[PDB]
Order: structure tokens, then C-alpha cells, then sequence
């Protein structure tokens, strides 16, 4: 199971991908008040912690951060 | 302690030299910086770059941050630039709010030079948020005599120049203008086959440096 | 809830189907947070006589 | 009258339909140009068409810092205003991607084939730039007082820099040029340069107005760096009443780009500056908008008020043009010069042009004395008209 996960992140990690800057964190709770799919997790169909980034187009995204390197680590 | 010093008035007295001299005495790190100047390519990417610079300069205390051309950062006006300038502008106000204490006041010093005093942050003008704010008046009699003396040390001291006498002749020449004058005085001297700067040499240098030109309209000139 | 939408609050919506995945708690601008905490004074907040 | 009138109505309908046909008339064929050897070329082109990895986009690295667990990435920014990371399809190195360096990256891999020269700004500006001048005093409107004053700045420190260094002075290199258009301010600067035997490069601030906000400062900075590289040269800044000119702190216009450019320019000059016989001239073509920061004495050593050619200087330059074309010699040009107010060298040459033309109208092939009279009347009046009420300005 581990080798299979490990190869998929890497295919994601290779270019193309956007670069932006992190203006602020929020780190809000896991599982807000909802139930949908999968399992309660840091991010999934259920996402807790996120960091808001101001990208270079003058667009803003608040997105959930992968747990390989957490939003708390961000 | 005093939170900092503000310099305003017509420049040319040596507002950059002054800042540099004080900072040298103290052996505090000297940032010559101006708010929106690190904006590279786009406004998005450039907002970040300029904000980061502002913060960086404040830190590494003790320090002296020298802000040049703060007319733009000041936003006395009802319009803003809304690019990188906004960010640097907000962080300054927050910073001044935080500074009142005994402890940050000494550590972080700020010195600023701007052309006017009415295009600085609306807060700065409210109260003395920096202790002792100095206006530089038009050149007094003592000022003139001194700007000549320091320059004669730089080149050479002739028996001919007399600072007291020189001050009377001329009116309204500041430090920068004066440096140009001493360089000019030297030009005259090189023509003569001299190294000495004569009293006549300093005088003549004064006329070339201004708007005035040889072969004047007037029939007494 | 239908109370997780009210004018001005943050929401996360899915990109491909524009339905509400979750509630996103509103950002707090750091600038407002500085204004709340800081007191620009260094003088008494009880009284100043004759004022 | 009557018979024609019907032909008029019909012809209009004809012309309408014809306007569409010109497109076809030029060619139905989809082609532009093509010779038998681009057929060979075409096979190669096909693959490049096929693949979406090519064409190569132009991007520019604003700063080098990234190299996060792969051979150096950096932040390269494409002109769709989005940032991307680089990989190798040639190489990547600290030196292949730099602070200014532009890059060629793919649309759907974002890997570097080749880096491109640093910045867009120095390649385009190169065409605009002319080299060493070959012009002389007679051509400016003769020997003028303003000419001699340029000699003092340019000729003396350049030819013999050793005297100023020993004495204890730094040498003067700066001049502020101001006055009305047509005086020959660049022409004069160039004139002195040629005799002195030093390079000249024109820089026009208006010619580069590539913006994305704050971008304008990076161009100012580059033009300065290039001048500095060439020792024993003069740099003349034309059209810097904007982008590197007057601030607007009273504004309500959404500008900050002129202010941004100004900020960088003052700062580079002020305190010290690394020069070695690079003369800095500034020409301000606008009395209305002026930049005080630059304008006052200091690092930029003198101010000279640029004035129109004196009476001997204009007579002398006219003489030179006059002999070349057909003129009657004993010429009444002297009587007219003295009668009239100050007249520039540009103005006198137009006299010669206009006098020729009156002469053709009369049906002579010699431009006579009468013809020169009409030509001076015309020129003096046209120059004279412009106002911007100077007293109003003096008051405030």
C-alpha cells in the first residue's frame, strides 16, 4: 500500500504546477459540521486546516495543505 | 528615549549625508531604502517583495532605517497607489502605534527625509510621534561660513579664503550646491596653473553653478 | 445548515460542481487584530485632571 | 446632366460589392511566401505542430531562490501572470537561471530548452541607440555661450582626468538642460562630444514604456548600467519628463509608475555613484511639469539656461547652407537677422527651404533676395505664438 501512495504523489509533484505565496494561515478544525465521503482526515472530502495564499495574478485561494507537509508546518 | 528624528524642508543641505554620518557614529546598520522599489514585473508578485523589505529593515535591531521620498508612502491624500505602496504604508502606521514604550524607542530608530512635511502619514503630523522634528531654515550667516570651511579641508586651505567675508557676499546657497561650487572653484584653479583655490576662484564657481550664464542680458553684468 | 451561508462569511465550494463542501470560517485580517490589541498611549486610562 | 444621373445610382451598388472582392483579388490562396526549400523545413515543423510541449513560451525569473529537492527550479513568471517552476531539458544551474534572465519553457511541461538574454529591456533599446557622433559647432548655429560651457563639463575632465583627481575635487559631469524646443540641445551636446573624441548614446525614456507596474524602474536601472559599462562616453536622457520625471502626490489619477521610476533614479545618483567620465545630461522639454529632485545642483553639477543662437552664430550657419544651393550673393540675410529677434539654427535652415519654394512659384531657378524676405516673415511669427503664461508661474 505504501509504495503505491508514494509513486502517485511524485507524479503530482512533477511540473507543470503554480507557485504562489502564503500571506496568512488559518488552521481551522478537522471536520467542520459535515459528513460526505471517505473518512474524517486532515484533507479528503472532509478538510480541516488550510492556508490562504495570495498568488501572482491577484487572485486568492484558501486551500487545504497536504499532510506530507502540514498547514501547521506551513 | 526619543522615538526618532524627522527631517523636512527644502533639501540640498545634505539630508542623505546627515543620515549616513549619524548612523556611522553609532555603528548601527544603515538601510537606505524607499517603500515601493522592489516591485518586479507584476503588481502581484511585487506587492510581496516590497512588504518584505520594509519588515526586514526594522528588524536586526539596533538599526536605523532611512526613508527617502516618502511623499508616495505618506498618503496625506485621498488616493492611494494600490500596488506595492499600500502594503509598506499600512505596516508603517502599525509600527508607529507599537513603538511607544521605552524599549523599542532606543532600539529601532527611524530617520526620514522628505521635501515637504504635508505628504507624510496623517498620524506623524498628529502629535510628536517622533521626538524632535526639524525643519532646516534657509541658510543663516553661520551656515554659509561652515559649508565653506569643511570643503576647504577637502581640497586645500589657502591663505586667501576668509569664511566670515565669504558668507556676506553670497546669499541662499545650501550644502549640495556648495559642493558643486567647491568642485567649480577647482576647475578655475586648474586653468590658472594652480593647485591653490584663490578667494576669487570660490566666488567665480558660485556663478557657474546656478541658472546664470556668461554674456548676461544686463549692461552692468 | 443553511445558516453556514449568510452575507460576508467564507464558504468553500467544489470547483467542478459548485456545491458547498464545507463551511470555511471567515478570515480575520491581521490589521484589525493589531488595532484591537494595541493602545497607542503611555498615559493613565483612569483620569487626567482638568481634562 | 440628366442622362448621367442614373449611372451615378448604379455605380454606388457596384462599388459596395467590389470592396469585398479586393480581398480575393489579392489572392484566394492562403499562402504568404514559400520557396521549394521550406518544403524540407516543413517535415520538421509538423512535429513541432503535433506536440504541445512546443512552442516555447517566454518567461522571466524575477529572483533566484528556489531549488527545492530538484535540480534548480526558481520562480519563472510567464506573461499570462502565473508563476511556474523549471526543470531540465538541457540543464539548469545557478548561472542558467538568474535574477534578470528570461527563459524558454514549455506550455505543458515547463522545462527549460534555453535561457534567453537577461531582460527584454536592453535588446529592444539597442536599435534606438546610435554610436559616436560626427557633427560640429557650425551646424548647431555657430559658437554659442552654451557650447563653451559644455566644453568645461565634457572636454576638460575627459581628456585630462588626472588634474581633477590630484587636486582633491571630483570632476563635474552633470548638466541640466532646459529651454524651449528647437534650440539644438541634443545637437550641442553631440557637437562637443565629437571634438572631444568620446562616444555618445541617445536614450529616450518614452521609447521604453513596457509596464506591468514598478517594471519601469528596472528599465531605468538597466539603461544606466549600460552607460557605465562604456567608459569615456556621454549619456543623454531625452524625454524624461515622464517615467523618471515629476511626481504626482496630489493625484487622483491612478498613477504610481512615474513615481516608482523617479524613486529608483534619485536613489542611484544620490550620495555617490560609480562613474568614470560618464557625463549625465538631462533634457526637459516640458516647463509645465518639472522634477525638482533632479533639477537642483549637487551630484548633477551645473545648470545652464539653453538659449537660442546669437546674431553672429546664426549668420555663420546660414552662410554654410546658402552656398550649397542657388542663392544671389551679397545676400540680404544679414539685414533680416539684425532686424529680427533671436532666431535658432533650425529656423534659418527653414528660411532657405521656403525661399527656394517662393522662387519656383515665381518661375526662376535662382532663389532671389525677395524670396528670403517672405520666408523670414513666415518663420519668426510661427515660433512666437506659443504661450503658457509664464508670469502666472513666477507668482506661485
Amino acid at each position: 500500500k505504501i509504495k503505491e501512495n508514494s509513486e502517485k504523489i511524485k507524479v503530482n509533484k512533477t511540473l507543470p504546477y503554480l507557485v504562489s505565496n502564503v500571506i496568512e494561515l488559518l488552521d481551522v478544525d478537522p471536520n467542520d459540521q459535515e459528513e460526505d465521503g471517505a473518512n474524517i482526515d486532515l484533507d479528503s472530502q472532509r478538510k480541516g486546516k488550510c492556508a490562504v495564499i495570495k498568488t501572482s495574478t491577484r487572485q486568492t485561494y484558501f486551500l487545504p495543505v497536504i499532510g506530507l507537509v502540514d498547514a501547521e508546518k506551513l | 528615549p526619543p522615538k526618532g528624528v524627522l527631517m523636512y524642508g527644502p533639501p540640498g543641505t545634505g539630508k542623505t549625508l546627515l543620515a549616513r554620518a549619524c548612523a556611522a557614529q553609532t555603528k548601527a546598520t544603515f538601510l537606505k531604502l524607499a517603500g515601493p522599489q522592489l516591485v518586479q514585473m507584476f503588481i502581484g508578485d511585487g506587492a510581496k517583495l516590497v512588504r518584505d523589505a520594509f519588515a526586514l529593515a526594522k528588524e536586526k535591531a539596533p538599526s536605523i532605517i532611512f526613508i527617502d521620498e516618502l511623499d508616495a508612502i505618506g498618503t496625506k491624500r485621498f488616493d492611494s497607489e494600490k500596488a506595492g505602496d499600500r502594503e509598506v504604508q499600512r505596516t508603517m502606521l502599525e509600527l508607529l502605534n507599537q513603538l511607544d514604550g521605552f524599549q523599542p524607542n532606543t532600539q529601532v530608530k527611524v530617520i526620514a527625509a522628505t521635501n515637504r512635511v504635508d505628504i507624510l502619514d496623517p498620524a506623524l503630523l498628529r502629535s510628536g510621534r517622533l521626538d524632535r522634528k526639524i525643519e532646516f531654515p534657509m541658510p543663516n550667516e553661520e551656515a554659509r561660513a561652515r559649508i565653506m570651511q569643511i570643503h576647504s579641508r577637502k581640497m586645500n586651505v589657502s591663505p586667501d579664503v576668509n569664511y566670515e567675508e565669504l558668507a556676506r557676499c553670497t546669499d541662499d546657497f545650501n550644502g549640495a550646491q556648495c559642493k558643486a561650487v567647491c568642485v567649480e572653484a577647482g576647475m578655475i584653479a586648474l586653468r590658472r596653473g594652480a593647485t591653490e583655490l584663490t578667494h576669487e576662484d570660490y566666488m567665480e564657481g558660485i556663478l557657474e553653478v546656478q541658472a546664470k550664464k556668461k554674456a548676461n542680458l544686463q549692461y552692468y553684468a | 445548515d443553511k445558516s453556514k451561508l449568510k452575507p460576508g462569511t467564507r464558504v468553500a465550494l467544489d470547483m467542478t460542481t459548485l456545491t458547498i463542501m464545507r463551511y470555511l470560517p471567515r478570515e480575520v485580517d491581521p490589521l484589525v487584530y493589531n488595532m484591537s490589541h494595541e493602545d497607542p498611549g503611555n498615559v493613565s486610562y483612569s483620569e487626567i485632571g482638568g481634562l | 446632366q440628366s442622362t448621367y444621373s442614373r449611372q451615378i445610382k448604379q455605380v454606388e451598388d457596384d462599388i459596395q460589392q467590389l470592396l469585398k472582392k479586393i480581398n480575393e483579388l489579392t489572392g484566394i490562396k492562403e499562402s504568404d511566401t514559400g520557396l521549394a526549400p521550406p518544403a524540407l523545413w516543413d517535415l520538421a515543423a509538423d512535429k513541432q505542430t503535433l506536440q504541445s510541449e512546443q512552442p516555447l513560451q517566454v518567461a522571466r525569473c524575477t529572483k533566484i531562490i528556489n531549488a527545492d529537492s530538484e535540480d534548480p527550479k526558481y520562480i519563472i513568471n510567464v506573461k499570462q501572470f502565473a508563476k511556474f517552476v523549471v526543470d531540465l531539458s538541457d540543464q539548469v544551474a545557478p548561472t542558467d537561471i538568474e535574477e534578470g534572465m528570461r527563459v524558454g519553457v514549455d506550455r505543458n511541461k515547463y522545462q527549460i530548452h534555453i535561457p534567453l538574454p537577461p531582460k527584454i529591456d536592453p535588446t529592444v533599446t539597442m536599435m534606438q541607440v546610435e554610436e559616436k557622433p560626427d557633427v560640429t559647432y557650425s551646424d548647431v548655429g555657430g559658437c554659442k555661450e552654451q557650447i563653451e560651457k559644455l566644453r568645461e563639463v565634457v572636454e576638460t575632465p575627459l581628456l585630462h582626468p588626472e588634474r581633477f583627481v590630484n587636486l582633491g575635487i571630483e570632476p563635474p559631469k552633470g548638466v541640466l538642460l532646459f529651454g524651449p524646443p528647437g534650440t539644438g540641445k541634443t545637437l550641442c551636446a553631440r557637437a562637443v562630444a565629437n571634438r572631444t573624441d568620446a562616444c555618445f548614446i541617445p536614450v529616450i525614456g518614452s521609447e521604453l514604456v513596457q509596464k506591468y507596474v514598478g517594471e519601469g524602474a528596472r528599465m531605468v536601472r538597466e539603461l544606466f548600467e549600460m552607460a557605465r559599462t562604456k567608459k569615456a562616453c556621454l549619456i543623454f536622457f531625452d524625454e524624461i519628463d515622464a517615467i523618471g520625471g515629476a511626481r504626482f502626490d496630489d493625484g487622483a489619477g491612478g498613477d504610481n509608475e512615474v513615481q516608482r521610476t523617479m524613486l529608483e533614479l534619485i536613489n542611484q545618483l544620490d550620495g555617490f555613484d560609480p562613474r568614470g567620465n560618464i557625463k549625465v545630461l538631462m533634457a526637459t522639454n516640458r516647463p509645465d511639469t518639472l522634477d525638482p529632485a533632479l533639477m537642483r545642483p549637487g551630484r548633477l553639477d551645473r545648470k545652464i539656461e539653453f538659449s537660442l543662437p546669437d546674431l553672429e552664430g546664426r549668420t555663420h550657419i546660414f552662410k554654410i547652407h546658402a552656398r550649397s544651393m542657388s542663392v544671389e550673393r551679397d545676400i540680404r540675410f544679414e539685414l533680416l537677422a539684425r532686424l529680427c529677434p533671436n532666431s535658432t539654427g533650425a529656423e534659418i535652415r527653414s528660411v532657405c527651404t521656403e525661399a527656394g519654394m517662393f522662387a519656383i512659384r515665381a518661375r526662376r531657378k535662382i532663389a532671389t533676395e525677395k524670396d528670403f524676405l517672405e520666408a523670414v516673415n513666415k518663420v519668426i511669427k510661427s515660433y512666437a505664438k506659443f504661450s503658457a503664461t509664464p508670469r502666472y508661474m513666477t507668482y506661485n
